[PDB]
């Protein structure tokens, strides 16, 4: 199978910027290469084919070049509706394969998260499980480190994160981290803490509570 | 490119 | 205009089969090759194969050969994708997509169906348990309190969540669901509100899960300490 490697995988940009996305193929694919845009919840839309022909209905700020193993998509004069994920695809032999994607997100000023911790409800404990939720609200950039500490010991393997898509109004993210323990493991320990590290915070923020208080 | 035959 | 319309969401047990359909409108169905592509949650695009709707000839990617079958019915402009011997690794959104097909070769996928979600799991239909994420004076931040509901252990997706029957929308974040290691889904919905009025305002999360025909409400109230 041909491997298509895109770079960068993630980029932050502002309206009016020019973005250059590269696709490198593991073997030559001539000009048999297309580019697509995809937004969350939607099918992809075709932008370019034959490596450099623009699809009808696509603005002229999109352009592309290359042959063989090195291709480039250039989006000039970036507009709000261009923040999306972009993919290349070849069709030179079977199977058809796609690149891994390049996500283009919008820059804004740094915003520290507001942090909240929620103990498990009495209702849930009655059922045999304990879920502890840590919320990071309305922050930028997306990169954030959220660590669970239980009686000062770092947890691993027992939490899951979920992140919103970048907000269309304020360009921030929000994130939850949920620590899930059996009731037996929850009852082993007293102090539950979530520790948040983020560029907008001069030092990490910890929110905590004591089980049963 | 790959092809899957005529369509008329 | 030229559109492809797919059949609705499917939920299956491992070892079962699924047949997804895709109907073409606004162009000559048999004039363009049609691809099938899938996308698993958080992942990229994977090509399954393509079909010539005129002749019926197909190409199937190596990894799906002998398991995935593509057919069509010209009398209703419809292509079908049959995926057999399903496993949880087949959980994905499946798309049909037309190729421009200039010169009777692959050029690019210009018209896409809306997608069909296929969930494969040994889990059974189950409505969520809904637990409050209660605000506390100890958690006040500035003039703000956060509160929410934890929507736990449901199958399959999706749930819908509103607050106060849709009257509360500002400041709400309903997170994308996570698939837990149990094979059931969970999410939280949170909202930020004034701390000053927690003693008098009302917050009810409304959680509906159409597969189980369930509609649940949970009031969310400030923690008191006796």
């Amino acid at each position: 199978d041909i491997q298509l490697t895109q770079s960068p995988s993630f980029l932050s940009a502002s309206v009016g910027d020019r973005v250059t996305i590269t696709c490198r193929a593991s073997q030559g694919v001539r000009n048999e290469l297309a580019w697509y845009q995809q937004k969350p919840g939607k099918a992809p839309n075709l932008l370019i084919y034959y490596a450099s022909t623009l699809q009808s209905g696509v603005p002229s700020r999109f352009s592309a070049s290359g042959s063989g193993t090195h291709f480039t998509l250039t989006v000039s004069s970036l507009q709000p509706e261009d923040f999306a994920t972009y993919f290349c695809q070849h069709m030179s032999s079977y199977p058809l394969t796609f690149g891994g994607g390049t996500k283009v997100e919008i820059k804004r000023t740094v915003a520290a998260p507001s942090v909240f911790i929620f103990p498990p409800s009495d209702e849930q404990l009655k059922s045999g499980t304990a879920s502890v939720v840590c919320l990071l609200n309305n922050f930028y950039p997306r990169e954030a480190k959220v660590q669970w500490k239980v009686d000062n010991a770092l947890q691993s393997g027992n939490s899951q994160e979920s992140v919103t898509e970048q907000d269309s109004k304020d360009s921030t993210y929000s994130l939850s981290s949920t620590l899930t323990l059996s009731k037996a493991d929850y009852e082993k320990h007293k102090v539950y803490a979530c520790e948040v590290t983020h560029q907008g915070l001069s030092s990490p923020v910890t929110k905590s509570f004591n089980r049963g208080e | 490119a790959v092809g899957i035959g005529a369509v008329f | 205009q030229e559109v492809l319309v797919q059949s609705g969401a499917e939920v299956k047990k491992p070892g079962a089969s699924v047949k997804v359909s895709c109907r073409a409108f606004g162009y000559t169905f048999t004039g363009n090759a049609l691809h099938w592509v899938r996308q698993a949650p958080g992942q990229g695009l994977e090509w399954l194969g393509w079909i010539n709707p005129h002749s019926g000839d197909t190409t199937t990617s190596q990894k799906f050969q002998g398991r995935v079958y593509m057919t069509r019915d010209k009398s209703i402009n419809t292509a079908y994708l049959d995926v057999t011997r399903l496993t949880s690794d087949d959980t994905a959104i499946y798309y049909c997509a037309r190729d421009k097909y200039y010169g009777n070769e692959a050029v690019g996928m210009d018209v896409w169906g809306q997608g069909t979600t296929v969930t494969v799991s040994s889990a059974s239909t189950k409505g969520p348990s809904v637990f409050p994420l209660a605000p506390s004076s100890k958690s006040t931040s500035g003039g703000t309190a956060a509160l929410g509901c934890l929507v736990k252990d449901y199958f399959p997706e999706p749930v819908t969540v509103s607050w106060n029957s849709g009257a509360l929308t500002s400041g709400v974040h309903t997170f994308p669901a996570v698939l837990q290691s149990s094979g059931l889904y969970s999410l939280s919905s949170v909202v930020t509100v004034p701390s000053s009025s927690l003693g008098t305002q009302t917050y009810i999360c409304n959680v509906n899960h159409k597969p189980s025909n369930t509609k649940v409400d949970k009031k969310v109230e400030p923690k008191s300490c006796d």
